[PDB]
């Protein structure tokens, strides 16, 4: 046990031993960056890729070209948290070596004149922390994966809805990684027709005369031949003893029915014919008599009765002719030959050129070109190798591993499979199939915008190239990296897929790194989704979590990657699964993918095995084809290696998720990753042993990254001092670990670590050092144990409201702390600079109190709504002032100022405590007292770590002179090196003093920005959104005094109180299980406290640790004999608030081992207690189920959901109300609201919310005037949305007007 | 005057790798810092009032 879990060892319910261990959850992104990044000798991924694939530039004359070579990534300017701090992107510069090579146009092509080879400039990628994230404009951002079609061929059909006939059309589709559409459909006459870039039909066979392919030709790869021979005056057919399989058969006794198997046995190489049985026959070659000089009969065309007489007299005595049946084979290439207007290439390429380009004048040269570019120029058209290996899988090509261009045979291929499937031979592709759909991550879409900026620069410098002007020119001309740097910020910034980084607590963090989305760029659209790609294939299986897509229109179309899913090297999903040998399970485990799934039968983690290592029942449980049944034992080729492998992340830590219906197990899934962090976090009394997995991986956590003892803690600062096993030579020794405290999220919520660990112990790699957002101990937790009582209480639990004690609220388990920011910009205007000072006009002293001399609040100053936080001051014009007005100023003298107040305040409602403030000045601008006093501040707060380690770094080495003390050299050795030492030291202060006092790049314009960071308390309050892990959510509807809420025989009142009703119809009984657990395990937490608090000895505590974590026939095996005193004492400490058990999914404790504990824990097996009332004292005639169920604060508060207003802002055009709180703004009144009233009969409701309400500029200020006189009467008048309406039809030449 | 500053910018940028500053985009030009950043405060093209 490593020592962050020896301290509280989780109980574990769990049956089946675990083979593979969960991997990294953030492996999605990081390798795919990594991929996109790193070098790569062979060029098919990364940078590298994007660079071969423009590089090198050819000119149109020929006479120079631009050349790549190398590449690398230079030191970032910055690193992640002032990258965050000063809000600018964190990126490194990309530097490309590149050589401009100059060919002589006297001098034959290929002559090296001179060369000239440097390093330039184009850009800068931004990087990706090591948790998986971006930093973009000073905001944690996430790059989601797409699920997108994956290149190459599909073939699918119509099922029958274009016309009523039951015939089916079929079609097929090529999609290429860039260029073109190509579609191959059968209309409802079987003709077969192509369709390029979604264009108009025309008839297939035009693609293959533009291919060089002769009518006989095409007769001949689409058809088989059957031939003919005139014999002794008698007709002939061939030998094909398959086809026959009924004139007659000119066999002698094999004659048939004038069943073919009957003398088929034996064989002879002749059949005889009709006249007639030719004439409804269709020809295969042409016919040409030297002495007639003409086309007798063509190709593809009807023979005729006197078609046989003129071939015969033209000397001809063999006819090939094609094959035609009603089942197998069809007409459909001859009849399309038919129904096409075209006899050569040229004529064809006319045709496709009208097409492509309708109404241009037939060009020939343009119409080559056009085709060659369309599929056959590796410039436009591009099948990736991930869809040129789907290409060569379906339609059977085994050769061109790298080519990316269709050819000849692709399309006949494609035309030749298609046929095949309207034959009856073959089946169409599943088009929600996993095989045919791919994950493309951070990496390839990287990979594509910077493909797209480098074509940008590439046409520029192939046009500069063309000019030929090239004597002094290094290549740092050409390159323009503007447009580069361009398109990546454009998909880094504003794409779909870059979203802002949901950061309440590390399961958002986890599950936002690991969604896959049908959606942004190349994929679907919400409302033009259909019912099929919403819904959940069985491929699913270990790669798509079936329980967790969000609920609405984005229904099915986001996803979550399962536990063990993974990425294979072509980016289709695969899931790990344990091989069988001789019926034995081996622990080395193989990953498959959808395609290779189909063909085994694969087990599951339910079947039982013997402790020989094999199945016990003959008939297992296995899926074949996505089938689920019943196999035989030795049949079995593989099984599940963990039973949470359907399931994701965030539905893995929903306990008893076997007992939950799908749809509230999906809203608990969910609602989980809404919920907020508190101010002390406290483990899950019942869990699933995921925890820790995700708060390691999440990177919360601050993880020991060597093991050794920590030399010092604090609540910022962890120095860890390595152990002489692992210290690299020439290194200090010793580990800083940094931690964050009150950081604003993205979500404004507070990022806080909090240590863990003392001082002088010993850690181990991987171990937790401090305690990030809704983790304690390095385990995961959100919500906070309540205690449940599981009855109605007068309505105060109606529908799925909740009932909250006072305790809780008084003992602050739900306060949450938030942080806000507020930004003052000091800009330049027209009349003059805006200034920030404190001499505001018309504001006394008292406002001032809070604000220091330069005009910005103090740290730790209690604010509360309209406090002015930044005080600053506009110049503004000459008012003309109203007569009376200046009869005030008259008599009461106040002359006006020159300046208004333009400060920036509090928000109403919100009050909090001021915890720092940054300013930020432009280079040239006078930096104010209190910029002055910031940077000295982050001076001496950066100098400590440098002054720590040269400290140390100078202790060691005056401790070896001291040992030291041949003696000359050995002192001026280390004089020089303690010199070097200092320089180092200089150097990196040198470097953050620069840093520091470092201008800011502000947007032109500002002269001035500050911002306060506010921190605000949130306590639980009526309205707040409170839920479980099971779907369950609900309303706080009151907070109940102490006394009033049920209490048991020893007087401990419950904490909530949750109505039953719910849990029936709604199907989610893993929470009643969870409040038994939980019941239990608070009743073993209990003892243990006990037998802590009379101090028994170590003895008793050990058995009865012992007799706990050996209850029921689990896959655990703890020691207690196996700790130290003080081990068990740490243990028996942790325990005290109760055992934490791990009840996996699909893997979870029975029935039996909840009332097994629950009898250890001296509590009823049935888990109902007797309740007293609080208000009355009587006992409730029937037990109440009570127990302890973990409750979660959702990020859905009262406190910035109420909203209120009476008269506002308005809209510029059309004089209305805004809408939303931010901006002060009104309820919709939308048509559903007109119909109510009109149902009603308010018309007087109906027109004054319509008017006066909205947009009647003066009944408004008329009504606001009567209001105030107290008249409530109105007078309304025209609403200025219909002036509107009426100025916009006049402006299209539509008289419209209003008679009298 | 606007497209000069761009292209000055340009080639600055790429002889020494970072966005020039208003300060060393004034001696290259030798035309005063003041009007450097006037022309740079010249508002871009307005944003369209139904951009998503």
């Amino acid at each position: 046990y490593s020592y962050t879990e020896k301290k509280r060892i989780r109980k574990d319910f769990g049956t089946r031993p675990q083979v593979l261990d969960i991997p990294y959850l953030l492996s999605i992104q990081l390798d795919s960056f990594e991929k996109f990044i790193e070098q790569d000798p062979e060029g098919q991924y990364g940078l590298e890729a994007a660079f071969r694939s423009v590089f090198p530039i050819q000119s149109y004359n020929g006479n120079s070209e631009l050349q790549y070579v190398s590449y690398r990534l230079g030191e970032p300017v910055f690193d992640v948290k002032e990258c965050q701090i000063r809000g600018v992107t964190y990126s490194k510069p990309l530097r490309v070596k590149l050589r401009l090579v100059i060919f002589d146009k006297d001098a034959p092509a290929g002559t090296v004149k001179d060369i000239k080879e440097q390093e330039v400039y184009m850009g800068e990628i931004p990087l990706m922390t090591e948790n998986g994230t971006f930093v973009i404009n000073g905001t944690e951002r996430v790059i989601v994966s797409q699920l997108h079609r994956s290149p190459g061929v599909f073939f699918d059909s119509d099922k029958g809805k274009t016309h009523s006939s039951g015939k089916v059309l079929y079609n097929a589709r090529i999609i290429p990684y860039r260029g073109s559409w190509l579609d191959f459909e059968f209309d409802p006459k079987d003709n077969l027709y192509v369709r390029i870039d979604r264009r108009r039909k025309l008839p297939a066979s035009i693609i293959l005369r533009v291919l060089g392919k002769t009518s006989a030709e095409i007769l001949d790869i689409f058809f088989e031949k059957v031939n003919f021979e005139v014999k002794d005056q008698t007709l002939m057919m061939e030998l094909v003893p398959e086809r026959l399989r009924t004139f007659d058969i000119e066999a002698d006794g094999k004659v048939y029915v004038e069943h073919i198997r009957q003398l088929e046995k034996d064989g002879v190489n002749f059949i005889e014919v009709p006249v007639e049985y030719i004439v409804g026959k269709v020809s295969a070659k042409d016919y040409v008599n030297e002495a007639t000089g003409e086309l007798i009969i063509t190709a593809n065309q009807e023979i005729s009765l006197e078609a046989l007489a003129n071939l015969s007299q033209a000397g001809y005595k063999k006819l090939e002719v094609l094959f035609t049946n009603d089942l197998d084979h069809g007409p459909f290439m001859s009849e399309t030959l038919r129904v096409d207007s075209t006899t050569d290439r040229i004529s064809a390429l006319v045709e496709i050129y009208r097409m492509m380009r309708p109404g241009e004048p037939p060009t020939k040269e343009a119409a080559e070109s056009l085709f060659e570019s369309l599929f056959f120029s590796a410039e436009r058209y591009d099948l990736s190798t991930v869809g040129r290996m789907k290409f060569n899988s379906s339609i059977g090509r085994e050769d061109a591993e790298e080519q990316g261009t269709l050819d000849e045979v692709d399309i006949i291929e494609v035309m030749k499979k298609l046929i095949s499937i309207r034959n009856g031979k073959g089946e169409v592709d599943d088009i929600d199939h996993l095989g045919n759909r791919r994950i493309r991550s951070v990496g390839e879409m990287a990979e594509n915008q910077f493909r797209v900026g480098l074509v940008r620069v590439e046409r520029a410098v192939k046009e500069r190239l063309s000019l030929g002007d090239l004597d002094n020119v290094m290549p740092q001309d050409l390159i323009n990296a503007k447009p580069i740097s361009a398109a990546v910020k454009e998909f880094f910034g504003s794409s779909q897929l870059s979203q802002f980084m949901d950061q309440n607590n590390p399961l958002s963090e986890v599950t936002h790194k690991r969604r896959i989305s049908a959606l942004g760029p190349g994929g679907l659209t919400r409302e033009r989704a259909g019912f099929e790609v919403r819904d959940v294939h069985v491929t699913h299986y270990g790669r798509l979590c079936p329980i967790e897509t969000p609920e609405g229109p984005n229904i099915g179309l986001i996803n979550s990657l399962s536990a063990f899913a993974r990425c294979n090297e072509y980016g289709f999903l695969e899931t790990p699964y344990r091989r069988v040998v001789n019926g034995v399970v081996t622990d080395e485990v193989d990953y498959l993918s959808a395609i290779e799934e189909g063909q085994f039968v694969i087990a599951q983690a339910n079947a039982k095995l013997t402790e020989e290592g094999g199945f016990a029942d003959e008939l297992v449980t296995a899926r074949q084809k996505g089938e689920s049944g019943l196999h035989p034992r030795e049949h079995v080729d593989y099984m599940d290696v963990a039973t949470n492998q359907v399931v994701s992340i965030a539905a893995s830590l929903i306990p008893f998720l076997e007992h939950d219906d799908a749809n509230r197990a999906l809203m608990g899934a969910n609602m989980q990753r809404q919920a907020v962090p508190t101010l002390r976090s406290e483990k899950p009394l019942v869990g699933t042993g995921i925890e820790r997995n995700v708060a390691v991986d999440s990177g919360v956590t601050a993880v020991a990254k060597r093991g050794g003892v920590i030399q010092s803690v604090d609540a910022s600062r962890i120095v860890v001092k390595v152990n002489e096993e692992e210290l690299i030579p020439g290194e200090a020794g010793i580990d800083i670990y940094n931690l964050t405290k009150y950081t604003r999220s993205n979500q404004n919520t507070c990022i806080n670590q909090r240590p863990c660990v003392m001082p002088g112990e010993p850690v181990a790699r991987g171990d937790v050092l401090a305690d990030g957002p809704s983790t304690d101990l390095g385990e995961l937790a959100l919500g906070q144990n309540m205690r449940i009582a599981f009855m109605p209480w007068n309505g105060y639990n109606f529908e799925d409201s909740i009932l909250v004690s006072e305790r809780v609220v008084q003992d602050d388990r739900f306060t949450t702390i938030h942080i806000q920011e507020l930004s003052c910009v000091a800009r330049d205007t027209k009349l003059g600079a805006e200034e920030i000072t404190a001499d505001i006009p018309n504001v006394g002293e008292a406002a001032l109190s809070k604000l220091d001399e330069s005009g910005i609040v103090y740290i730790g100053a209690e604010v509360k709504g309209g406090d002015i936080l930044v005080g600053k001051v506009t110049p503004k014009g000459e008012t003309q002032l109203t007569p009376e007005e200046k009869l005030l100023r008259a008599i009461f003298g106040e002359k006006a100022s020159d300046v208004k107040d333009t400060s920036l305040r509090v928000p109403n409602s919100v009050a909090g405590t001021v915890i720092d403030v940054q300013v930020f000045t432009r280079d040239g601008v006078e930096k104010d007292k209190r910029a002055l006093e910031i940077e000295q501040m982050q001076l001496k707060e950066a100098k400590k770590d440098l002054t720590e380690e040269f400290q140390i770094l100078e202790g060691g080495l005056l401790a070896r002179v001291r040992s030291v003390l041949e003696l000359q050299n050995q002192l001026e050795q280390l004089a020089e090196q303690y010199d070097e030492l200092k320089a180092d030291f200089d150097k990196k202060f040198e470097a953050k003093r620069r840093k520091i006092t470092q201008g800011d790049d502000l947007a032109p314009g500002v002269l001035k920005i500050v911002k306060v960071y506010l921190a605000v308390k949130r306590r639980i309050q009526p309205g707040d959104k409170m839920a479980g892990r099971h779907g369950n959510k609900g309303v706080i509807s009151k907070i109940n005094p102490v006394e009033d809420m049920p209490y048991d025989e020893n007087g401990q009142p419950v904490d909530i109180v949750l109505n039953p009703l719910g849990v029936p119809s709604r199907m989610n009984i893993g929470q009643i299980l969870e409040v038994h657990l939980g019941l239990a395990a608070k009743g073993i937490g209990d003892k243990i406290n006990q037998m802590i608090k009379e101090q028994q000895e170590l003895a008793k505590l050990r058995e009865f640790l012992q007799k706990v974590y050996d209850l029921g026939d689990t896959r655990q095996r703890v020691d207690i004999s196996e700790l130290s005193d003080e081990d068990v004492r740490t243990l028996a400490h942790n325990l005290r608030a109760g055992l934490p058990v791990a009840t996996p999914v699909f893997d979870g404790a029975p029935e039996s081992s909840i009332k097994a504990m629950l009898e250890l824990a001296d509590l009823p097996a049935s888990g109902q207690l007797t309740l007293f009332d609080g208000r009355t004292g009587d006992a409730f005639e029937r037990p109440v189920t009570v127990g302890y169920m973990y409750m979660l604060k959702l990020n859905h508060l009262v406190d910035d959901k109420m909203h209120a207003r009476s008269t506002g802002s308005y809209s510029l055009v059309t004089q209305q109300p805004l809408g939303g709180k931010a901006q002060f703004g009104g309820q919709r009144f939308g048509e559903m609201e007109v119909w109510a009233l009109e149902a009603y009969g308010a018309a007087y409701t109906l027109q004054e919310m319509l008017t006066v309400k909205s947009d009647d500029v003066n009944g408004r200020t008329k009504m606001y005037k009567n209001i105030v006189d107290g008249n409530h009467a109105m007078e309304p008048g025209m609403p200025e949305s219909f002036n509107v309406l009426l100025k916009e039809i006049r402006s299209l030449g539509i008289n419209i007007e209003l008679e009298d | 005057t606007i497209n000069k500053l761009n292209r000055i910018s340009r080639q600055m940028l790429q002889e020494m790798g970072r966005e020039p500053l208003p300060e060393e985009l004034a001696e290259r030009m030798q035309m005063p810092e003041d009007k450097i950043r006037k022309v740079l405060k010249i508002a871009k093209e307005p944003i369209s009032m139904e951009t998503p």
